[PDB]
DNA sequence: CATATTTTGCAAAATGACAA
RNA sequence: CCUAAGAGUAC
DNA sequence: TTGTCATTTTGCAGGTACTCTTATTCAATATG
């Protein structure tokens, strides 16, 4: 969606309708600052989010001493070491899949199939 | 158990002074958008302000506790996932030694 | 080969069985069962060690369910008999805009998904544009329900102040750190409701305190001595007022203390909570 | 066309079940109708525009001998099915009226969908007629060939007297039944009038219990 | 436990006793092995609780 | 005996691998969840039954 | 519920 | 199932397929709401077909120019006996005509709903601006509300295979095998009435159910 | 192998009624606690004096 | 100097409208 | 003597 | 001249026996 402020007085900014020109416009309700929209989305609704399960991912990940180590195939490094762990989406139906970060290139692959 | 002790609280003064020192950036002054990827400081679940190096920050404080400078009830927490570091003085505390 | 650690009570040893408690100034965030219409709470026990040491519970309540459209984050601030939304405690404590605000919540600007259960927040507050128009809010809705109009402003000041999250501060000039800290606890709440993070754990050890004889006496002595100095300025204001001399021997009585130590210690009740102090066992050693 | 299908032949098992019904109550209805198929129902009952009729769907019964020797104080009787998914106050009142001129101690009403309340009221006409009031949807599986249903005879007056006399016993001590039991009003069980229940107990082969309705 | 490490679904990690009782069960064994009978403890205690009181 | 304890070792040796080959194939995202439960139940599932029947 | 765990209702 | 398709595995498929209840929520990936200035073209390049298909094979000058997107799981597709013309049929019968409604193809490679509400000839100089919200609420209503197929009140069926003792013409009591249905959520007086099932032996654990549907007995 | 701490011995999870317990890890877990809680009505002697 | 008084589990019943 | 509280035995 | 639908308040009780110990009974100001 990638709700956008206002630059006058720093608040929302909301899509309303045109008439002359027929296109999406973005309007503040409090100073009546006008301008174009960038996307013609205006609401997303994730039923099924496939985003957020590599979250928790830091520059120093590789610090955390609980975070299991594999030597599994770094596709941009070739490395043995890296630290993996499982889906951070924490629905009862996501599916056990793995996540890997290398720890000297600092790239997530993944170990699904269906993907690759 | 029989190892067990339980913390009998101390004065957290002494390390909201060192976190001072040592880096730890105001929260009054602090604008999450210029400083993303900070690591948010509580001492006894108090918000104190974010560090911007808390690997460093974490290894000073565990040498300060292991050469008696901090007193060995306080606990100390990094969660690196979360981003944020929990220090505990407070008493009522259940630890045991390793 | 006798260690110690118990009282004698008129002759009685007695030993104060360590009470266990949640731990205080930690926010925990809980879901919450179908038929209710809050889906999930965050909530917490604000506590303060070096003060009036009293209890006062902010839960962050998010309401509708799933399927639900208006999912208002409300907050219940004490003394106050509604449910007060975040955005109008926001701009009470001196954040207007709602940019600012969000930035409060929450620190990703990519994750627009929060930014979208967050809107119905500001969708709501856009009623109250101005912190003294906030302050009023919250003072119309205060329960005491005895002040003129123009103080209500000041009621709800001395509500934010004293009362709202305590274990911050006590002092004024620090709205910028408990409007941080109400951010964050709807961050949790919002990233629970995302399921982003399993609601916490009400049996992780690590949240529970043992409070053993120090804690338990300091507060039992706490309130003794509390009734002591009262006894106190009492005595002191019937003996100015009677214009009749002052003694200090007269004025404490140290029976209140004595007394309420010696049945605290004897009885197991814990007050003036049951068992907390026992009949030491000595059937056997180990026992 | 499908949704035609599926609504002719529900309404084709509901006019199985009321036939059965009908024949249960004790009045001659043969068996040949009972079994219709589903081809002569679609033939008769349904115009060539493949929407059913339900005016020539509501019919008549008559008593048969045993039933009038056992019952000798129950007449002819009324099925009609309406058209119109609600029914209204005039129509209810058209129903009513005609059960009345035409000496109809019972008239069952098969509705759609639902009744007004305005023409539920009115329902209770002038005695000894009654009005008995069954929806479409309900009428679709006959619940009396369920094998936890058991077998469900009325009894007739001097059977009750016999049944109190014999056992020694009072109205009230009697098990109860609802009269808004689904067998009760499959049956059309008035207060006061008992039910012997035939069951296939696994203790003796046979067992029979008698339930009063109220 | 603190002594697995994060996100490890082995038999062991989450309380499979491959040791007999005559060749004794390790601490992690073990102290699955008392959650395990701290359960049953429970539910006895339950058990003869809600029986009592669906018998009277 | 010493052969019986044996082959009781290599029976839940057996077990435990093909209890890996299991995760192997969940872990990979292969493995079908079964219709009216979730793949971390049919996961959990296999693995229970697994580890019982080894035990039995 | 009950009571406990009236009813429900009343 | 009835005796005479006990053993049929494809119609009892058929009928786990009739009764258990499916929604969209179960079905669609994502929806989202665009701006698109004229009903006859669109900014989206992946759905271009589908309007130049249904444009094509057809009055649109009544259509708000927002929209309303849904994007479907081809998995749920798949597992379940659903498709894109009995989903649209759905919709449209369920919102009459005041919502126009295209849809991909099956084969398609993705499965793409397209929706917007139709414009009442009375003008309003109010409504445009709360157009978005009002299709925010249809969407909505669109989740939860209406019903792909099923009866209410069942939230999952599976098939089992069971054994039962069946009379053989020979005279003995031999083992012949069934396909029987076990169903989360009881709406025994809807499922009663489905055909293709034998209506006889239905059975509930919720004896509530039986005795105000069968009898007290 | 990426340990940060050492555990000084299992045996120190158990509680003083079950340290008095000889081999607890060849028992099953309720005679375990059966013994803590029937220790402590043991007869012995509770001190010297 | 001594006795007297200041955690848990919901379906409804009720309410405020209401609409012509 | 009453009341309250705590600990415990067998289920 | 009749249905409608949609928020706000409504009551609670937890198994059977049995053993032992400990504390406590309103404090204190005020008038006869
Ligand atoms: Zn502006
Ligand atoms: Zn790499």
């Amino acid at each position: 969606t990638t709700f956008r402020f206002c630059r006058d007085c720093n608040n929302m900014l909301y899509p309303r309708e045109d008439k002359e020109n027929n296109r999406l416009l973005f309007e503040c309700r409090t100073c009546s600052y006008v301008e174009e929209a960038g996307s013609p989305l205006v609401y997303r609704h994730e039923l099924i989010t496939n985003i957020g399960e590599t979250a928790g991912v830091v520059q120093d990940i590789g610090s955390d001493p609980t975070l299991p180590r594999s030597d599994r195939e770094c596709p941009k490094c070739h490395s043995r070491e890296n630290v993996f762990f499982q889906s951070q989406q924490r629905r009862k139906d996501t599916s056990m899949v793995l996540f890997f970060v290398c720890l000297s290139c600092s790239h997530i692959f993944t170990s699904d199939q269906k993907n690759k | 158990s029989l190892m067990s002790c339980i913390s009998v609280g101390t004065d957290p003064m002494p390390i909201i002074t060192f976190l001072s020192e040592w880096g730890m950036e105001p929260l009054e002054d602090y604008v999450p958008h210029q400083s993303p990827d900070a690591t948010r400081v509580f001492v006894n679940g108090v918000w104190h302000g974010v560090h911007r190096n808390p690997a460093r920050l974490m290894e000073t404080l565990r040498t300060l506790r292991r050469k008696g400078d901090i007193n060995p009830e306080v606990s100390m927490i990094r969660d690196i996932r979360e981003k944020e570091l929990k220090i505990f003085t407070d008493a009522g505390r259940v630890y045991r030694p390793l | 080969f006798d260690m110690g650690g118990y009282f004698i009570i008129n002759g009685s040893e007695k030993v104060l069985i360590a009470q266990e408690r949640s731990a205080g100034n930690i926010v925990q965030v809980f879901k919450k069962a179908a038929p209710s219409p809050i889906s999930h709470v965050a909530e917490i026990r604000s506590a303060l060690e070096k003060g009036s040491r009293f209890i006062s519970t902010l839960q962050v309540k998010l309401y509708g369910r799933e399927g639900s459209s208006a999912r208002t984050i409300k907050a219940t601030l004490p003394y106050i008999k509604q449910d007060i939304p975040i955005v109008i405690i926001f701009r009470a404590l001196g954040i207007i805009p709602d940019g600012e605000i969000l930035e409060h919540i929450c620190y990703d600007v990519n994750d627009w998904q929060m930014l979208e259960m967050l809107k119905p927040c500001v969708e709501d507050g856009f009623v109250i544009q101005d912190r003294e128009t906030a302050l009023d809010f919250i003072g119309r809705r205060g329960t005491a329900l005895g002040i003129k109009k123009e103080k209500r402003i000041q009621y709800a000041k001395d509500i934010l102040q004293k009362e709202f999250l305590p274990h911050i501060t006590q002092l004024e000039g620090f709205e910028s750190r408990k409007a941080f800290f109400l951010g964050y606890m709807i961050n949790r709440l919002l990233l629970c409701a995302l399921d982003r993070k399993d609601q916490d754990d009400r049996d992780h050890f690590g949240k529970k305190r043992l409070d053993l004889a120090g804690p338990l006496l300091a507060q039992l002595f706490k309130t003794l001595f509390k009734k002591l100095t009262k006894d106190i300025f009492r005595y002191m204001q019937r003996t100015v007022e009677e214009a009749h001399d002052f003694n200090m021997k007269l004025a404490i009585n140290a029976k209140t203390i004595t007394s309420g130590l010696k049945y605290a210690l004897a009885t197991g009740n814990w007050g003036e909570r049951a068992g907390v102090s026992q009949v030491l066992n000595r059937y056997t050693y180990s026992s | 066309d499908q949704e035609n299908e599926r609504n002719i032949s529900r309404l084709w098992r509901a006019f199985r079940t009321v036939k059965e019904m009908v024949k249960d109550r004790g009045y001659f209805i043969t068996q040949e109708e009972v079994e219709l198929p589903l081809e002569d129902f679609k033939a008769k009952y349904c115009d060539s525009m493949g929407r059913p009729q339900r005016k020539m769907m509501s019919f008549q019964a008559n008593p048969t001998e045993e039933s009038i020797s056992k019952f000798p104080d129950m007449g002819s009787l009324w099925v009609e099915f309406c058209d119109e998914p609600s029914v209204g106050v005039k129509t209810m009142k058209t129903f009513v009226i005609h059960i009345q001129e035409k000496n109809f101690q019972t008239g069952i009403f098969v509705y759609q969908n639902n009744i007004t309340p305005s023409a539920m009221k009115l329902v209770p006409s002038i005695p000894p007629a009654t009005i008995e009031t069954f929806n479409e949807a309900a009428l679709v599986v006959n619940i009396t060939h369920h094998e936890l249903v058991p077998k469900h005879i009325r009894l007739s007056s001097d059977e009750k007297r016999e049944l109190l006399k014999r056992y020694r016993l009072k109205e009230s001590q009697l098990p109860r039944i609802q009269r808004a039991d689904p067998v009760a009003l499959y049956l059309g069980l008035k207060r006061g009038e008992v039910v012997k229940i035939i069951r296939k107990s696994e203790t003796s082969g046979r067992y029979a219990s008698y339930r009063i309705c109220m | 436990l603190p002594h697995f490490s994060k996100d490890d679904y082995s038999p062991e990690s989450k309380g499979f006793v491959e040791n007999s009782y005559l060749r004794g069960l390790t601490p992690q064994e073990f102290f699955f092995h008392a959650m395990g009978g701290r359960e049953g403890l429970i539910d006895t205690a339950v058990k003869t609780a809600e029986t009592g009181y669906i018998q009277r | 005996d010493g052969p019986t304890m044996r082959e009781i070792t290599e029976t839940i040796a057996e077990a435990k691998k093909k209890v890996l080959d299991v995760t192997k194939e969940a872990q990979a995202n292969l493995l079908t969840a079964k219709h009216g439960m979730t793949l971390r139940e049919s996961f959990e599932d296999n693995v229970v039954r697994f580890l019982n029947e080894a035990r039995d | 519920t009950x009571p406990g765990v009236t009813x429900p209702g009343v | 199932l009835e005796p005479g398709h006990a053993a049929d595995q494809e119609q009892a498929k058929l009928i786990r397929s009739a009764i258990e209840h499916t929604t969209l929520k179960s079905v669609t990936i994502a929806s989202e709401i665009y701006y698109d200035p004229d009903p006859r073209s669109t900014v989206i390049p992946e759905d271009e077909e589908i309007i130049q298909l249904h444009f094509s094979l057809l009055s649109f000058d009544q259509q708000s120019p927002w929209l309303l997107r849904l994007e479907l799981d081809r998995a749920a597709m798949n597992d379940k006996d659903l498709t894109m013309g009995q989903v649209g049929e759905r919709i449209k019968q369920t919102f009459k005509n005041d919502l126009f409604v295209i849809w991909s193809e099956d084969n398609d490679e993705k499965l793409i709903i397209r929706c917007r509400v139709v414009r009442p000839k009375s003008l309003d100089a109010e409504t445009e601006a709360e157009e978005d919200h009002m299709l925010k609420k249809i969407e909505n209503t669109m989740l939860e509300n209406i019903t792909l197929r099923g009866v209410e009140n069942i939230e999952r069926v599976v098939m089992m295979k069971y054994d039962r003792k069946v009379p053989s013409p020979t005279g003995e009591y031999v083992k012949e095998p069934e396909w029987v249905l076990e169903t989360d959520g009881v709406n025994l007086s809807e499922v009663m009435t489905v055909p293709g099932i034998d209506p006889t032996r239905i059975y509930t654990n919720s004896f509530i159910d039986i005795m105000e549907v069968l009898g007290i007995e | 192998t990426t340990f940060t701490h050492c555990e000084i011995h299992p045996s120190m999870i158990l509680g003083v009624a079950a340290s008095i317990i000889p081999f607890p890890d060849h028992n099953q877990s309720p005679r375990n606690t059966y013994q803590s809680a029937m220790g402590k009505q043991a007869m012995g002697v509770f001190l010297t004096n």
